[PDB]
């Protein structure tokens, strides 16, 4: 039988800042 | 399975975890939380025990047990305390020692020492304060050996020394009803805040797991079923990286049985921090903070049955928990899933702060509750 | 055989509010 | 064998204005 699926993959960059 | 007598005391201790937890998220000196129902409950039924008058009725209040009899409190925990070292049917790694410290100069009453021994599994040693650096090593030693070295020192320091210390030293590591694969480990960040990330071991597995999401509170909550389901763990997270304050603002029983009522069981790829989390609590001031203040008080006490006399009082209530989070667990089949039911699943990645609690899955009673805020790491 | 890729991570924490 | 992870998820949304 085949393996587990694997980790996920990580977070991505957080978000810019708004706008002043 | 429990008693009837024995399910009520754990009811009882659940409330007052519950209580407890709270009180204590309310403190900001106070970071990660672990606690034990059953282990904070014994103190006050060793204070019921030990004490009379006010002292007593106190410790049988702060439990909620004022309309049980007292050989009650001390039987219905001590079954508990017995059933959940008992290793028969659960295959889950608990250790638990309970010490009652006191000074050199104070005899502890021979009923006492019994019915102790008999219901709480309590040790006693007179340790002398004066010598402060031997009575750290003889405190520390002796959670370390009851460990086996996952608690390797519980305190640094002793306040008061002219009172009682009573010193529980606890190693919990949950063992899975699915194992998670041993290689499904990396590196990644635990954002402690928004500035702050800890280095740490992520531990990885992808099932079928009893989910929810709330998207009106913003916050996922998932049931890990323990080995051969008769507990499970509860984990409560925020979408965001935010204290937990506004969650535990949120949690009760009452809201926990709506939660879960609205799970179902989906494909969840749960992403979990992988180690040993110590933590120590000195109960005493939040015990008193519930209504435990004249056991606490050098000038109130009344624990003569302890001692005969009546200047001891309780000092402190250290509660010392290694929490270990691990791969280990029940292994499973081939597949009970299928190519199909796996995919696209739910993330419940724990990359910041979450609440998470032991409940038994008969009773609903709470079996163990804590926060995690702040990962050891290098 | 090895099992599939895992899944996609999650996305980045929101950003910071501006000056 | 585990599979191999997955992507990196996609970046997070905006921050608020500034007030």
């Amino acid at each position: 039988p085949p393996g587990p699926p694997g980790p996920p993959g990580p977070r991505g960059f957080p978000g810019p800042p708004g706008p002043p | 399975m429990l008693s009837p007598k024995a399910a009520t005391l754990a009811e009882r201790s659940a409330g007052l975890a519950f209580s407890l937890y709270q009180a204590m998220a309310k403190d900001q000196a106070v970071e990660n939380i672990l606690l034990s129902p059953v282990v904070v409950a014994s103190s006050l039924g060793l204070v019921s025990l030990g004490g009379k008058a006010t002292t007593a009725s106190q410790a049988k209040a702060v439990l909620s047990a004022e309309q049980l009899r007292d050989e009650e409190v001390h039987a219905g925990l001590g079954e508990l305390l017995r059933s959940l070292s008992n290793s028969t049917a659960r295959n889950v790694t608990w250790k638990l020692g309970s010490r009652l410290y006191g000074p050199s100069s104070v005899s502890f009453a021979e009923d006492f020492v019994r019915s102790s021994k008999q219901h709480y599994n309590c040790e006693h040693s007179k340790i002398n304060f004066r010598d402060k650096r031997s009575a750290l090593q003889s405190i520390n030693e002796w959670a370390a050996q009851t460990t086996d070295g996952k608690l390797p020192e519980v305190t640094k320091d002793v306040e008061r020394t002219d009172g009682a210390l009573l010193v529980n030293a606890m190693f919990f590591k949950p063992h899975w009803d699915e194992k998670f694969h041993h290689k499904m480990v990396d590196n990644r960040g635990f954002m402690v805040t928004r500035s702050y990330t800890v280095g740490v071991t992520m531990m990885h597995r992808t099932g079928l797991y009893n989910y929810y999401d709330d998207e009106k509170e913003k916050l996922q909550i998932v049931e890990m079923p323990l080995a051969h389901k008769l507990s499970s763990l509860i984990i409560l997270m925020p979408h965001h990286v935010e204290p937990l304050e506004r969650l535990e603002k949120l949690l009760t029983k009452e809201q926990l049985k709506i939660w879960m009522g609205k799970m179902q069981k989906k494909a969840v790829a749960i992403s979990l921090p992988k180690g040993v989390v110590e933590v120590t609590h000195d109960l005493q001031k939040h015990l008193a903070g519930l209504g435990l203040t004249e056991a606490i008080d050098k000038n109130k006490a009344d624990l003569s049955r302890m001692s005969g006399k009546k200047d001891l009082y309780l000092a402190s209530v250290f509660h010392a928990t290694a929490f270990e989070w691990d791969t280990e667990g029940n292994p499973f089949d081939q597949d009970i899933y299928g190519r199909e039911e796996l995919r696209s699943p739910k993330l419940f990645y724990a990359d910041h702060p979450f609440i998470f609690l032991v409940r038994d899955t008969q009773s609903g009673s709470l079996l163990f509750i804590g926060r995690l805020v702040r990962p050891k790491g290098d």
